[PDB]
């Protein structure tokens, strides 16, 4: 509810500001994704990454929060398994390799 | 004019002495009696209290603009004390500023000078002289109004005209409170300039070379305040350096209400409150509802959102105004290292001490706590303060039945020990008159011990880090513990499936 | 006479107002004592407060201001009503403006204060100048004395006058007045003057002068008021001949360099009417 | 937007970079012109991780997206003096222009 007051208010901007929204515009639900702010993995599962090293689109059905920002895992199990101790994952001190 | 537009905190003579006030400080005291007995408030002393204001927590927090000193100390004080202060201070400024002028323009625009008596208000030439005034309205009247018609010249001159006019009579009302100071009648007013210009010019050429000149900042007197106002904003982004953050009060607009709330809602609702744009809702801190204040204290407390409040973007609820001020004065100091971290308060529960005591042992070792037995420390307390009782209630016993049966009778005689021998059989079936409270009492006591230890600790936080095992069950005993909240931070239980084997 | 009423610590606790910076350094002082009718009798613990710069205490019970002269630093008084029958005093350098009006005082003399700028003294018991002098008075540019008992205008010795106001007064005649030439202005309505004798037009700023409600029967004066400086604004009415109102017509006949009567700025064919007459008035004159 | 630039700026809603009012990209290429307001001219702002960045140019902009860390990476600018300059030659039409 608040990413639709949120995009709500953005359609009103969109609407006074600029008509690049107006190319933009196709799809309400393309749009409403593409403007959330996400975790550093922002498309992909961040878990897989650390443990296999390597790179998965995360689902985007999944919703979890942290620090702000969002984010999907490669499976529910991945969530479950992030969310006992979602900072050992984080990049604390370096980008994500 | 500058620091309203830096909105950092600074030093002003009149800022002080208003802060003295308002806060009924006793040198606030002071101050009033001197100024009640028709005395002046010393330079000195204003030095004093500034120096101090400097050397206040806040200040060193937010840091500072300083002009109020140096002034015409020479006259007693040598200037070069403040100047010599000003050095000593662990603040010298990074950012230096002068204005030049002609010495005559100066004067000019002291001439342009005049207060309102009763509102105590002083005013520029530009209100207090109509002739100047109107000056300004032939200005204005001259210039043909580029980009607009005659119709809107027609109609902003007939309601200027009337502003005015307006003007004119407030102004001659204004004329009834206008002014010119001593100070302000052209000789004192050259006598200070020469003065300023021999002891202060020659001590701050000095005090300017010291500097990093490409720091220090020159600006034109002759002006707009506007100007001299915008260059600094641009000076300042050339130096690359920012304000430092300032809290911001998270009360609802007008508004005084529940926020006894669910924490996540109450979270959610304040994020929300007061926005600025979409999306990019506040900051959790990362000790949620908690008082971080109450916790660098040692004290487990969460805030009310009235007392809730975001710095740095982050959000913070504190547990009471008070709080909330104490915090304004300064974050720094409880966020800093070893940054906002928890005691231990504890018990546990359990049979016997199987690796539990360990278990504790180790907690204590890592928290640096240090841990109650309640079985050596607090109960033989207990009970000598018992033997306590039951020697009080035998003196006292005794001393009554040899006064009344004397009323010679002795403590050999069989009634007074019949008396005596049940009164302290009914004393041993009594106790303390509640004997809970003695054991908080004793809890609270070695609690002192522990507070003390860890303040000697590097982190040195007021609490202590402390832990009972051997605590003894009793429901009501444990609600004595709610009523006088000595309560701990956690408890712990132990079971099992099958260890009762195993 | 009074209650016994003195001066209050506390009182002067209320009183004290605004601080203020002065002197050399940073040191810093009250500059304002509001005191408005406690009834004073006495003030001498201000006898400390010298500093001070601003005080009202008008409508006290007041009768002495031997204090005032060692309160140095005062700027402006408000002092009316209060019970002094003269307010004689050294020349205070720092006064720039007071008022005593409806004081007991009767006589303009005891007063020298170079920085006063204006004073007010409407109400007292005035009859006539006694003593002035501007090389003492170096800044006294206005007056006002309006329901004062003032016979004539004798000794006006103050080309420092901006503005005077004396209405509702006894006024007969002018005299002094006629050399003041930076005076601007003087209120006389309500008085008791009896002509207007060409009354010096070296008084050349008297941009606005009032006259109304007064003793002035002959329109002849206009005639005789025609050689005048810059008066621009006249005010005359309720004058024993004002009772015909050509009293305007005839005036702006006599004086073209006027521009408002009472209640009329000479509209444009006023003007032209009063223009043209003067016109056959001036052709008839070179005839005659 | 520049209010919401100046905004999260005094509210400390993120972090100055230690770039300040420079353009990243052109400081990397290697340039040392401090970029300036003009209506032609405005600042591109853009937000990342708790840090603001300030760029001149829509092309300076479009490269910052695609890349961040690589300007990151690069050394720190450190403040310099102005430039004083006089130039002289033959009557005004030359040297003025």
């Amino acid at each position: 509810e608040e990413e639709a007051e949120d995009y709500q208010a953005e359609t009103e901007i969109d609407e006074e500001q600029e008509e690049e929204e107006e190319e933009e515009e196709e799809g309400e639900e393309k749009i409403k994704e593409k403007r959330r702010h996400m975790g550093d993995t922002k498309h992909f599962c961040p878990v897989v990454l650390k443990e296999n090293f390597v790179l998965q689109p995360g689902n985007p059905d999944e919703a979890v929060k942290y620090r702000e920002k969002i984010y999907y895992f490669s499976s529910t199990e991945a969530k479950e398994k992030f969310l006992e101790h979602p900072e050992d994952y984080v990049s604390q001190n370096e980008p994500l390799k | 004019n500058i620091a309203q537009a830096w909105k950092c905190i600074r030093v002003e003579a009149l800022s002080v002495l208003e802060e003295h006030i308002a806060a009924e400080k006793e040198t606030g005291a002071m101050l009033q009696s001197l100024l009640v007995s028709g005395h002046s408030i010393p330079d000195e002393l204003v030095t004093k209290l500034i120096l101090e204001k400097i050397k206040s927590p806040e200040v060193a927090h937010f840091g500072y603009i300083l002009t109020e000193m140096p002034s015409l100390a020479q006259d007693n004080m040598t200037s070069l004390k403040q100047i010599e202060l000003v050095k000593n201070l662990e603040l010298q400024p990074d950012i230096i500023i002068n204005i030049k002028c002609s010495d005559y323009d100066l004067c000019q625009r002291t001439c342009g000078q005049r207060q309102h008596s009763t509102t105590g208000y002083v005013y520029t030439r530009e209100q207090w002289d109509p002739e100047i005034i109107e000056s300004r309205r032939r200005k204005k009247r001259d210039f043909p109004k580029e980009g607009k018609s005659e119709e809107e010249e027609e109609e902003e001159e007939q309601e200027e005209e009337e502003a005015f006019i307006a003007e004119m009579q407030m102004v001659a009302e204004i004329l009834q409170h206008l002014v010119q100071r001593p100070e302000d009648y052209l000789e004192n007013v050259e006598i200070t300039v020469k003065l300023y210009k021999e002891l202060l010019l020659s001590a701050l050429e000095e005090v300017m070379a010291e500097h990093n000149p490409q720091y220090l900042i020159e600006l034109d007197g002759n002006k707009s305040p506007e100007e001299l106002f915008m260059t600094v904003i641009e000076r300042l982004k050339y130096l690359n350096v920012r304000r430092a953050a300032v809290i911001t009060k998270l009360q609802g607009t007008e508004e005084e209400m529940t926020d006894i709330i669910d924490t996540e809602e109450l979270f959610r609702t304040v994020s929300s409150y007061k926005l600025i744009a979409p999306r990019y809702r506040w900051y959790r801190s990362k000790w949620a509802r908690s008082c971080p204040v109450s916790l660098k204290d040692g004290n487990i407390y969460s805030g009310a959102a009235d007392y809730t409040v975001s710095f740095l973007g982050k959000m913070y609820c504190l547990s009471s105004e008070e709080t909330l001020k104490l915090f304004s004065l300064n974050p720094r100091p409880f966020l800093l290292p070893p940054m906002p971290l928890p005691p231990c308060k504890v018990f546990i529960f359990g049979p016997e001490h199987i690796g539990k005591t360990t278990l504790a042992n180790l907690i204590a070792e890592h928290f640096k706590a240090k841990v109650i037995d309640y079985a050596k420390l607090v109960q033989p307390r207990f009970d000598s303060a018992r033997e306590k009782l039951i020697k009080d209630t035998i003196t006292e016993a005794t001393n009554t039945a040899i006064k009344v049966v004397q009323q010679e009778v002795t403590e050999n005689h069989p009634e007074v020990f019949a008396i005596l021998e049940d009164t302290l059989r009914h004393a041993k079936e009594l106790n303390f008159e509640q004997p809970h409270d003695k054991q908080a009492e004793i809890l609270e006591e070695v609690i002192k011990e522990t507070e003390d230890n860890k303040n000697r600790f590097p982190g040195a936080p007021k609490h202590g880090g402390w832990i009972v095992e051997n605590f003894p069950l009793v429901r009501e005993l444990w609600l004595s513990l709610i009523e006088k909240a000595l309560l701990p931070d956690l408890v712990v239980y132990l079971s099992d499936a099958e260890s009762n084997g195993k | 006479e009074w209650l016994p009423t003195p001066i209050t610590e506390a009182m002067m606790k209320e009183g004290l107002s605004l601080l203020c910076k002065i002197g050399s350094g940073l040191a810093h002082a009250y500059i304002k004592l509001e005191a408005k009718d406690r009834d004073l009798t006495d003030i001498s613990l201000l006898r400390s407060y010298i500093h001070l710069r601003y005080v009202d205490i008008s409508e006290n019970h007041i009768t002495d201001i031997s204090p005032l002269n060692s309160l140095t630093h005062l700027l402006w008084l408000k002092a009316d009503g209060n019970q002094l029958r003269s307010a004689r005093m050294n020349e205070l350098p720092y006064l720039q403006i007071a008022s005593f009006s409806y004081n007991q005082i009767i006589d303009t003399e005891g007063i020298f204060h170079p920085r006063l700028g204006s004073l007010d003294l409407k109400g007292n018991r005035i009859h006539q100048v006694t003593g002035l002098d501007p090389e003492r008075l170096s800044s006294l540019h206005t007056l006002e004395l309006r329901g004062n008992q003032l016979e004539s205008t004798k000794g006006i010795y103050l080309p420092k006058l901006k503005n005077l106001y004396l209405a509702q007064n006894l006024l007969k005649k002018v005299e002094g007045l006629e050399n003041l030439s930076n005076l601007t202005t003087l209120h006389l309505r309500d008085n008791q003057i009896e002509t207007l004798n060409g009354f010096s037009q070296e008084m050349k700023s008297l941009q606005y002068l009032n006259l109304r409600s007064n003793m002035i029967s002959d329109l002849a004066e206009l005639a005789k008021l025609r050689d005048l400086p810059k008066l621009r604004a006249l005010v005359l009415l309720d004058n024993p001949c004002a009772d015909e109102t050509d009293y305007r017509q005839e005036a702006l006949v006599q004086m073209a360099h006027l521009e408002r009567l009472d209640k009329e700025f000479y509209e444009d064919d006023d003007r032209a009417e009063a223009e043209e007459i003067r016109q056959r008035l001036k052709e008839e004159q070179d005839q005659d | 937007s520049s209010h919401l630039a100046h905004k999260m700026l005094s509210y400390t809603y993120k972090h100055m970079s230690s770039f300040g009012y420079w353009d990243p990209v052109k400081l990397s290429e290697g340039e040392t012109i401090k970029p300036v307001e003009n209506a032609e001219n405005p600042l591109n702002p853009v937000i990342h991780r708790h840090y603001i960045y300030f760029l001149s140019n829509k092309q300076t902009k479009e490269k910052f997206m695609m890349n961040p860390i690589k300007y990151i990476r690069q050394p720190k600018p450190k403040a310099t003096m102005p430039v004083r300059i006089m130039i002289v030659g033959p009557p005004k039409s030359g040297k003025t222009t």
